[PDB]
């Protein structure tokens, strides 16, 4: 009954929160403490870890109680604040992934000019720019009345403090979806296609050179990287676009379910982006 | 002391700053330059190759396509033992120059071995060194013209000096430039496969070898070096991640 | 041959004859020195935190 | 020639027997009732950064503050131990250097490398910093170590078997020391100015006399190359480290080794050896990314120094004895107290 549903969901949300916070803090401490892992590339990784730590600490808890209680206890100023924090964290993480992909592409396809282009001071500018861009689409319209729409059922929950829910007009939903998801997605696809072509070419050359005396790795490395992100974040943005266009097509429960499916991707990122042996060695030292 | 000591610190502190700026300026120049270590056996056309590549230790600096390369050649030691090899750990690649023509020739002292066999032993010693685990090698099998003349219309036979030539069968898949007699092709491919046998024995994928065929009067060597360095850096970056 | 061997021969002869003492006396002298200079050594026993310059 | 060859054998037998006769009792048997020094804990107090490449050599000044280091980027940097700021930065003619030294007077610094030239840089003029005062050339092999007898004269060791003593004022070899059959890798000046010892790729180590030029004695205990050497503060004993894990202690008066230091776990080579002021502690660097502290008298390990990301290639102890400094193939230096 209510005991059964409430009890089981309790054992899952707590595990999710603990796993996210533990993984992110472990990665951040590993980067900070040891000078060996300090590198130009790892600054993007620590930015991603910080953003996911903020999201796991902030949005998951308060949101968890809202579904379980069936009511929102905090007042009107905090519902908007929580929504803004959610949008900020999601956008920042998704864009940091694309920044990492572009850095890898430049490192691989231009071996001679990699050292000159990217420097320690240059990376800070990019990270600040992406954080400002993420903040601009998150806090500025949410703090204002731009996000709110005119639907009758909606006008109510903006008037009543009891129901905290997300109702938006078509323009903001479309703009946020395009800014957050699709533009990074096409860039990642093109980048990884070119990188895979380069890897295949090098393997063919080495096979021609030394085949007589002597593709799983590339497909295993990319398939994982692209597939986890696509599976975690693809359905939510398409249903977010759909539900505004078509009336009553998508139920609220399915929307919340896909939104929560999107959240859990934060825990997987430390596993995907920190498999290097240096990361393993360091973890043993503190642990 | 007291007020007086503070006075020294500001100049001294200005002083640390005067230096740090110069160090930061020099680091940018240091990062870009690529260093290649040039090594080989005596009388293997070393000077000819280094001269054609560009117009106790000798260093030559040249640039190709807005990229700076720095070269080191250390012939002063004359030493069979070699612990100066420990220094050259950060080199991008090692250029090895061996004379393919001198198969039927004798080292002057003790008649211990043919000149090529000693070169093969030296290459084996360098390849398996503990410090040089992640450094690649580029081979210039120099004196290609003389080998053809010594094989065609030459009394000397590869069979006597190298017994394994009879058992070896040339692969028909790989072919030379048009017009060459098959015999010289068999000779050069025997010379190359012998080096590749040691090269691929214990590589483990970290470092590779690129065998090239070169002659005295040529200018395409520098382009070959540039392309090989580019390939080495690309392969190192690919292996750094999990793709390759 | 004579030049090389003689040059050594002479050497070995020079180092052949030299006064020697038992290892016991040398060990006792080393122990006496180490015991005498034990207090002055800062590494063996840490000094006051304010005393050392680095800390 | 055979008769001369025959003589080379009888002399060896007499020396070996004479040495065996004097072995009244082992050193360990003498010292067993002596209480151990105990656990030793050391922590980093300063970290010095700024070098572009790895570090081969360093040498503390005669004062407890000053310090000098060398690297392949071509720069000598004279640091300040107390406040960790760089006083001088000097470029170099060649990018390969393997040694450095600091004069007892505190006015000159000498550096050498793969090029068979020894350079002497002068800190005193202070106009446009350092300038190359004296260039010393004439060897046929790379230089491995350089130390100052005095401001006027310097003694060097070469990759060629010969060692030489120079006069800076004229730049010519006053005396030449010969007798090794391999490369000479380290020499240390004794607290007594007259004598210094050498260690070479051949397992033999030798003791020379600067005035006459004659090798006083020879020690051949080791099995492989010797990479480091140092004196006991008394001046009557010296210790060596080799490629194998063994580090031994020799005695001048007894003309034979007294004790060997080794452990079952350790298998990497040695690159540095130094003593404390009292002489109780023997500090040795290792190819493995660590440093071990040995108790000379008890042959029992006491502590471990760790924190470097690569092999340690330099080590030294201040004259006052407060701190020990180590340099590694990582660009950074560390001060341990
Ligand atoms: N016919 C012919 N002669 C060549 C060829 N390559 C080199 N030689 C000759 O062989 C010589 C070899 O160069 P060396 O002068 O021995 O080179 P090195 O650098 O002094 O040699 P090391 O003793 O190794 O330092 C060249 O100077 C030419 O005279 C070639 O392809 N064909
Ligand atoms: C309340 N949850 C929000 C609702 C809308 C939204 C999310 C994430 C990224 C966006 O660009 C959005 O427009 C979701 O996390």
């Amino acid at each position: 009954r209510d005991e059964v549903w409430v009890v089981g969901m309790g054992i899952v949300m707590s595990l999710i929160v603990l796993a996210i916070v533990f993984g992110n803090v472990l990665v951040i401490t590993a980067i900070a403490k040891f000078e060996r892992l300090q590198t130009v590339t790892n600054y993007f990784i620590t930015s991603l870890a910080c953003a996911d730590l903020v999201m796991g600490l902030a949005v998951v808890p308060f949101g968890a109680a809202h579904i379980l209680t069936k009511t929102w206890t905090f007042g009107n100023f905090w519902c908007e604040f929580w929504t803004s924090i959610d949008v900020l964290c999601v956008t920042a993480s998704i864009e940091t992934l694309c920044v990492i992909a572009v850095d890898r592409y430049f490192a691989i396809t231009s071996p001679f000019k990699y050292q000159s282009l990217l420097t320690k001071n240059k990376a800070r500018v990019i990270i600040l720019m992406v954080w400002i861009v993420s903040g601009l689409t998150s806090f500025l319209p949410i703090q204002m009345h731009w996000y709110r729409a005119t639907h009758q059922e909606a006008i109510n929950c903006y008037a009543e403090e009891t129901c905290c829910d997300f109702f938006t007009n078509q323009a903001y939903a479309i703009a946020s979806s395009i800014v957050s998801f699709y533009v990074p997605l096409v860039i990642m696809v093109f980048v990884y296609s070119r990188v895979f072509q380069e890897a295949k070419r090098q393997l063919q050359k080495i096979d021609k050179s030394e085949g007589r005396f002597h593709e799983h790795k590339a497909l295993k490395t990319l398939g994982i990287i692209m597939g986890t992100f696509t599976l975690c974040w693809l359905p939510f943005f398409i249903v977010n676009i759909v539900h505004v266009i078509q009336d009553n097509l998508i139920r609220k429960e399915v929307y919340i379910l896909l939104n929560w499916i999107g959240y859990v991707n934060s825990g997987f990122n430390p596993l995907i982006y920190c498999r290097s042996p240096d990361f393993r060695i360091a973890f043993q030292e503190l642990l | 002391k007291t007020e007086d000591q503070r006075n020294e610190e500001k100049a001294q502190r200005e002083a640390n700053k005067k230096i740090e700026k110069q160090l930061q300026k020099d680091k940018q120049v240091y990062r870009a330059t690529h260093r290649l270590l040039l090594l080989g056996a005596g009388e293997s056309g070393k000077s000819t190759i280094v001269k054609q590549m560009r117009i106790g230790i000798f260093e030559t600096k040249f640039q190709v396509d807005k990229v700076n390369f720095h070269m080191f050649d250390v012939g002063g030691q004359r030493d069979e033992r070699r612990k100066w090899i420990q220094c050259f750990n950060d080199v991008t690649a090692i250029i090895f120059v061996v004379a393919s023509s001198s198969y039927n020739m004798v080292i002057r002292e003790d008649n211990q071995t043919n000149r090529l066999q000693e070169a093969l032993n030296l290459f084996k010693s360098i390849w398996n060194n503990r410090w040089l685990r992640t450094i690649s090698v580029i081979l210039f099998l120099n004196k290609q013209d003389l080998l053809a003349e010594k094989v065609l219309a030459g009394k000397s036979k590869i069979e006597d000096y190298f017994p394994e030539f009879a058992r070896y069968t040339t692969p028909e898949d790989a072919t030379p430039e048009p017009g060459e007699d098959p015999r010289v092709t068999r000779a050069k491919y025997f010379i190359r496969d012998e080096f590749l046998r040691i090269s691929t024995a214990s590589g483990d994928g970290r470092h590779y070898c690129y065998p090239h065929f070169t002659c005295a009067v040529d200018t395409e060597n520098i382009r070959r070096v540039f392309n090989d360095c580019r390939d080495i850096i690309q392969r190192m970056h690919l292996r750094q991640y999990e793709l390759l | 041959s004579i030049a090389q061997a003689r040059k050594l021969v002479e050497q070995l002869k020079m180092e052949a004859n030299i006064d020697r003492i038992k290892v016991s006396k040398a060990a006792a002298d080393l122990m006496a020195y180490c015991e005498a200079h034990a207090k002055e050594d800062p590494l063996l026993t840490p000094v006051p935190a304010s005393e050392n310059p680095f800390r | 020639l055979d008769q001369l060859r025959q003589e080379a054998e009888q002399l060896k037998n007499q020396i070996r027997d004479a040495r065996k006769a004097c072995a009244d009792a082992t050193l360990s048997q003498i010292t067993n009732n002596i209480d151990p020094v105990g656990r030793i804990q050391m922590r980093t107090r300063r970290t010095l950064r700024g070098h572009l490449a790895k570090i081969y050599a360093m040498h503390w000044g005669t004062d407890s503050r000053l310090l000098v280091s060398a690297s392949q980027d071509g720069k000598l940097i004279i640091w300040d131990s107390y406040t960790t700021n760089k006083v001088h930065a000097i470029p170099l003619r060649s990018s390969w250097v393997m040694t450095c030294a600091y004069a007892p007077s505190g006015n000159y610094v000498a550096c050498g490398g793969l090029d068979n030239i020894c350079s002497i840089y002068n800190l005193k003029t202070r106009e446009g910093n350092v300038r190359v005062s004296r260039e010393l050339a004439g060897h046929t092999g790379y230089l491995s170590c350089c130390r100052f007898l005095d401001d006027n004269q310097i003694v060097t060791s070469s990759g060629d078997t010969t060692c030489a003593l120079w006069d800076i004022e004229t730049g010519q070899q006053t005396t030449t020391f010969t007798g090794h059959t391999g490369d000479v890798m380290s020499l240390s000046l004794a607290p007594d100015t007259r004598l210094f010892v050498s260690g070479a790729c051949d397992a033999s180590a030798k003791l020379w006399d600067v005035r006459e030029g004659m090798c006083r004695q020879t020690f051949t205990g080791h099995e492989s190359d010797i990479n480091a050497i140092c004196f006991f503060p008394n001046g009557n004993a010296f210790a060596t480290g080799s490629d194998d894990a063994t580090c031994r202690l020799f005695d001048l008066r007894a003309d034979q080794e007294l004790m060997t230091y080794s452990h079952d776990n350790i298998i990497c080579g040695i690159t540095s050896v130094s003593f404390s002021k009292s002489g109780r502690l023997l500090l040795a660097g290792y190819d493995d990314f660590n440093c071990n502290v040995w108790d000379a008298l008890k042959a029992d390990r006491a502590g471990v120094l760790a924190g470097h990301d690569n092999r340690v290639s330099c080590l030294g102890v201040t004259d006052d004895g407060m701190a020990v400094a180590t340099g590694s193939w990582d660009s950074f230096l560390k001060i341990w107290n």
